[PDB]
């Protein structure tokens, strides 16, 4: 387990474009990984603690480039 | 039913006397106490409302 | 609370040569009397659990 | 037997002594035990009563 | 967009005073240490004393 | 709008039915694990019949 | 040194919104000159990477 | 044998003040803030300014 | 009453952003208790009715 905290963003989905989304995406991070590294701003998300994960998609103390990719993959816009 | 009664007692002046290894004695150590020190911690929360 | 997060101590006098242990016991406690032959006897002879 | 490693920094981060802790909680404990001792030969020496 | 962030809510992330947002703080204060109460004696009234 | 901040504590030796505290650095917030039921300091008793 | 384990700080001046970021660039390098249009024509029009 | 212990060496077990031994710490103090320098400017004498 | 047709009004403190809408909460209301959190964790997120 994280054993300490887990930061949760949810993103929104929104149309971005023509028949075009980014899709809302629910995930969790452990609290040490998530203040070490996050981009979330202007991504329309919503963010909460939780002493277990919250959302199905979980990220443990370790990940890195495997989190990494995922937080700018909330950005992926698909049609 | 006082079939197990409950007591306190001292120790023998002879046992007392050669404690923890006098005399040639052994194995015997004294009891010790000591003491432990943890901590707590808290956090604020907020709370708001709009008119 | 001035800054956020607080933090308060707290002292638990442990006997038994380890402050911090698996079940050790906390000496003065209000709850639990004072093990009645410690100092005593006690620490002559180890007395068997009983079970 | 507490240690000179801990007084150094105990009384640097709590300014506890950590002597007079112990010689505290011993001289203190000899005396709830002497105390839980006269009790307890009270109850264990007196006859079952309402008999 | 700077976030102040929160801690965890933790116990560990708070006493680091690890935070998710930009800043991480000192420590949690400290609102003092809690001992724990030296119980009371039965005196001698009950048993004769003869030092 | 408003905005207030606050936080809530428990007594460490809330408990006090235990020797010893968990892990040693412990969460004061009350929470299910150590603050729910286990005041000692508060003692509870529905009244039904009335 | 004189209590145990100093703590030292660091602020950064990050820019990009996001003061913790994966990859956020640091305003004030040594090492790293400004980008110089960020302020400027940068953030009109997104200029795309060079690979 | 009341130990002291040390913080693990561990970099969040000394912020936390968690310490393998009987008494866990306040916390590391601190040793001041260090910030970054602010690059210097080329002035304007290369090139006419004529506001 | 000194001419016909009295009339008396009524503030209900109405919460929930529609001072006039279906079924919404009045707020010091003798009978129901303040929503506890409403202000607080409430407004986060919206739990799940009990049913």
């Amino acid at each position: 387990a994280s054993a300490r905290g887990y930061v949760n963003i949810k993103t929104f989905e929104q149309k971005l474009d023509g028949n075009k989304k980014i899709e809302g995406k629910e995930v969790s991070v452990a609290f040490p990984l998530y203040s070490d590294v996050h981009k979330i701003s202007g991504a329309h998300y919503q963010t909460f603690p939780s002493e277990k994960a919250a959302y199905s998609t979980v990220y443990e103390e370790n990940q890195r480039t495997e989190w990494i990719a995922a937080n700018e993959d909330l950005w992926k816009v698909t049609g | 039913a006082g079939a197990l009664v409950e007591i306190a007692e001292g120790m023998a002046t002879s046992i007392a006397e050669l404690q923890e290894g006098f005399n040639g004695s052994t194995d015997n150590p004294w009891n010790e106490m000591g003491f432990r020190i943890d901590k707590q911690v808290i956090e604020a929360k907020s709370r708001q409302l709009k008119a | 609370m001035n800054s956020p997060t607080g933090q308060v101590f707290a002292l638990r006098a442990v006997y038994g040569k380890d402050p911090v242990a698996a079940g050790a016991k906390e000496a003065f406690h209000p709850m639990y009397g004072p093990d009645a032959m410690f100092s005593g006897q006690g620490a002559a002879k180890k007395f068997p659990a009983l079970a | 037997a507490y240690s000179i490693e801990l007084t150094q920094d105990l009384r640097a981060v709590h300014g506890m002594d950590a002597d007079a802790e112990l010689s505290g909680i011993l001289a203190t404990e000899i005396m709830l035990e002497i105390n839980r001792e006269v009790v307890d030969w009270i109850n264990y020496s007196a006859q079952v009563g309402k008999s | 967009a700077e976030i102040g962030g929160d801690h965890g809510y933790n116990a560990t992330n708070i006493a680091a005073g690890q935070t998710s947002g930009a800043v991480t703080q000192i420590g949690p204060a400290v609102m003092g240490m809690v001992r724990r109460a030296i119980p009371n004696l039965i005196a001698f009234d009950i048993c004769g004393v003869q030092p | 709008g408003f905005k207030t901040r606050y936080g809530i504590g428990i007594n460490p030796f809330a408990e006090s039915a235990a020797q010893a505290p968990a892990s040693r650095i412990q969460s004061g917030m009350p929470s299910i694990l150590n603050s729910l039921g286990k005041n000692a300091y508060f003692r509870r008793v529905y009244v039904k019949g009335i």
